[PDB]
């Protein structure tokens, strides 16, 4: 390989006007590339950026998000809406539980939150509540996660926490840390040639991310995506899934579906019996030698198994095929 | 609150019972998402039978078209208010000024 | 039906002389319960939850 | 008076403004109209009408 | 359902909502399910579509393939009041239409 | 409405303004249009039509 | 946590020049970003050699006329714009075209150079009418970048086509992924000449775009 000329772009002065607003300048650029990289970087920055956001909030004495609380000028919905714009920067985790206790007259901000060593709060002046009477007190548990691209509570109907207590209030997530993204080409006075431009990228975030890792992660995504634009093997999918269940599909369900007593559930969870495919082929001989499993528990098992049609201690030496 | 308006929307909201307008003007004593209590202050009633004025303000109820009709306090605690101005706001309004 | 009689005979009868008519949230919609309410008849065993 | 208000806070005293696509990022040929209109979500809506 | 413009469509295509088309071609989905496999029986197919289980959607993508659906507006003045289109599944609850017709 | 206004804008011969009679051959003109330089409603201009 | 890769890839060549490529698994806006990016690279940032200067004997200015030639100078230059040239290793090469007689003056009438490779030898350039007709011209071929227009004695200027790609189009088209819903599948339609195939053409464009931005990558993890 031996062709082409081309040049290379590089980072110059990152003018940090404020904690939110920022300016990233790329000087070493030609004419075409200076305008081309503009839209690519802009889009990947206005969407495919990381950041942390609140997902779940559990407040004491509050069941649903349509309720109220004594000594709280703002309603629960407004409180959740305030927790939406909570500027949080987690060090090295994917999920953190920030506790927030505060009592007495006065406004409750993000400062009243227990200052964690991992959590870096941009604006501790962020309004969250407004306690009125001096005998009013609140204690809520906030959950912050790392994500990308919106994704509200409506997306997860119930694909998380099979039980999930009544108090837990799901809040929509605004993951992208970037508010606005602008860019200007502009002729570059590069003390060298004469026909070069300098892609000036005007940026405005929430302060929960720095322009360094921001632009680099963006260009990283662009590179990884352009990676598949090299070779074109045109790889197809094999498909052809097998359509012949050798056994009853119910044996693929866990023992939880049996709906039995807690003691028996713990016994099965201790005897390494996860699915009913193992309980269906386990004799009473082995069930008697199980810790804390008596006549009541054994009768419980045979009843909840026989009712579903299945039996106890059968044999089906075909477990499990065949992925 | 609507940017380009007509000025009439400030009358509409307070003309309808949708928003809680102050019966007698005084000074706000207790604010809350649940209720608002104001202390009459300037010229109460003929008999010296206690000042105060409690406003319960309905919240999160259903409408005939199944729309969420609730009231929110727009006045903060310890704030002076005269007779006939919005203490608690309502659905589709912004402190006296209607906002659809 | 004979086939159904056999079918329950293979999986357990429990053929209760009762049916089913529980109030279910209509398919499609979804939300959060904010308030329950029960108006009992004047002369009927009041419920635990009631 | 609208033109008078278009100053003060600094704005093109014509309502017109040149916009960039976002997809291509290229400038649109003609300067378009940009502003703030007070819109409202009516009743009716989907979910019901389906 | 309420109609909406669909610029990316062809002249022989219309945007038919996922859940809408799911309920519409119910018996077709049942038959094709039991035909391929998946559902052991008819009631199995019912329970399988009642519990929208991913694969069912692909089966739906098979049943609506070259199966025309004809659309109609309220004031039917002439013959062109009811015109047929090839159903195109759309993630939404509104029905999309070709801006030409 | 929309599409017709579009094709109406795809004609409408405007004099000069990044015009000139730089000739080519059909499809290549597309490359000319995307690469700026020339306008779009000029000029007139000549090309080879097959 | 990160992102996904496009898996289903289809390529149909409606000949050696015209081709269509479709990539289905893609996130929001990526189809358009890569579309515009690759488009702006393929429509200018590509190498390729094209005619830039033409010196015909008896012709000094573009608004002159040639004797024994059915086509005037502008049409001649126009036909010269469609001359696909592949040079071995030079940033400039001079070609001489001498031909007399009747009939089509093709590229095979150009002096067969060792380094210069003509893609289409049957590419018609001119038409000679009578037997007493003859033409001799010097065609300068250069190595450049993008589309060089007329904006740049006996030296006739001609719009340089420093690009092996004639036109580039791309579609969005919502992709029906069996897990997500808001995904698009980029459909790139390319019409090129003979200097390079669309296969290596798109790859070259991607790599050219890859040279930039790369300074902001880093690895380790």
């Amino acid at each position: 390989g031996s062709v082409t000329e081309f040049l290379k772009p590089r980072l110059v002065d990152i003018e940090q006007v404020s904690s939110t607003h920022a300016k990233v300048t790329l000087e070493p650029l030609e004419r075409g590339f200076g305008h081309t990289l503009g839209n690519a970087l802009r889009r990947i920055l206005l969407s495919s950026m990381p950041g942390c956001a609140v997902t779940e909030v559990e407040i004491d004495g509050v069941l649903h998000e349509y309720s109220t609380k004594e000594g709280v000028q703002e309603d629960i919905l407004e409180i959740l809406l305030n927790l939406k714009g909570l500027a949080v920067r987690v060090q090295g985790k994917d999920e953190v539980i920030l506790t927030l206790n505060k009592s007495g007259i006065g406004p409750v901000t993000a400062a009243d939150i227990t200052h964690d060593g991992d959590v870096e709060i941009v604006k501790p002046q962020h309004v969250i509540c407004h306690l009125t009477d001096e005998n009013a007190s609140i204690s809520m548990r906030i959950k912050v996660q790392r994500g990308r691209g919106y994704v509200p509570a409506s997306t997860r109907i119930h694909s998380e926490e099979d039980e999930r207590p009544i108090g837990r209030l799901l809040v929509d997530a605004c993951y992208s840390p970037v508010e606005r993204i602008a860019y200007n080409v502009e002729a570059a006075r590069v003390e060298q040639r004469t026909d070069l431009d300098k892609l000036v990228i005007e940026m405005e975030t929430n302060g929960t991310i720095d322009p360094e890792e921001a632009i680099r992660r963006a260009a990283t995504i662009l590179a990884e995506q352009l990676e598949a634009f090299v070779d074109l093997r045109d790889v197809r999918q094999p498909e052809v899934k097998e359509e012949k269940p050798e056994f009853d599909p119910i044996l693929l369900r866990p023992v939880d579906d049996l709906e039995l007593t807690v003691r028996s559930a713990n016994c099965l969870k201790a005897e390494a019996i996860h699915y009913i495919g193992d309980l269906v082929q386990r004799t009473e001989v082995e069930l008697l030698k199980t810790p804390n499993l008596g006549k009541k528990s054994l009768t419980e098992i045979k009843d909840v198994l026989a009712s579903r049609g299945l039996s106890l201690g059968m044999r089906l030496e075909n477990w499990p095929p065949a992925s | 609150k609507p940017l380009v308006g007509t000025g009439m929307e400030r009358a509409v909201a307070v003309d309808s019972g949708v928003t809680a307008v102050a019966k007698r003007g005084g000074v706000v004593q207790y604010v809350d998402a649940s209720r608002i209590v104001i202390k009459v202050n300037e010229d109460e009633m003929y008999p010296g039978e206690a000042g105060i004025d409690i406003y319960n303000l309905t919240k999160y109820t259903r409408s005939n078209q199944n729309t969420c009709i609730n009231q929110m306090p727009c006045v903060s605690l310890g704030e002076p208010v005269e007779r006939g101005d919005v203490l608690a706001d309502g659905p589709s309004t912004d402190l006296g000024e209607l906002a659809l | 039906t004979p086939e159904e009689k056999l079918l329950r005979a293979i999986f357990g009868e429990k053929a209760s002389d009762v049916k089913d008519s529980s109030l279910r949230v209509p398919n499609g919609v979804s939300g959060t319960v904010i308030d329950v309410q029960v108006f009992t008849r004047d002369g009927v065993e009041k419920d635990k939850r009631a | 008076e609208i033109k008078e208000l278009l100053k003060l806070g600094d704005l093109p005293t014509s309502g017109q403004i040149r916009l960039y696509d976002g997809r291509t990022g290229e400038q649109f040929e003609r300067p378009v109209t940009v502003g703030y209109m007070y819109m409202l979500k009516l009743n009716h809506l989907v979910d019901d009408k389906m | 359902s309420v109609i909406t413009v669909g610029p990316y469509l062809r002249l022989h295509q219309c945007g038919l909502p996922k859940k809408m088309a799911l309920e519409l071609f119910k018996p077709f989905i049942y038959g094709k399910l039991e035909l391929r496999g998946l559902a052991t029986t008819i009631k199995a197919a019912k329970k399988m579509v009642e519990r929208e289980e991913a694969v069912v959607w692909d089966i739906l993508d098979e049943v609506i393939r070259e199966h025309p659906v004809l659309l109609n507006r309220a004031p039917t003045l002439h013959r062109l009041g009811i015109q047929a289109f090839e159903p195109v599944l759309i993630e939404g609850k509104a029905i999309q239409l070709h801006p030409l017709v | 409405q929309d599409v017709v206004l579009g094709l109406y804008y795809m004609t409408r011969d405007c004099v000069n303004a990044k015009g000139e009679g730089m000739v080519l051959t059909g499809p290549k003109e597309a490359e000319r249009l995307y690469r700026s330089g020339l306008a779009s409603l000029h000029a007139r201009v000549k090309v080879r039509i097959t």
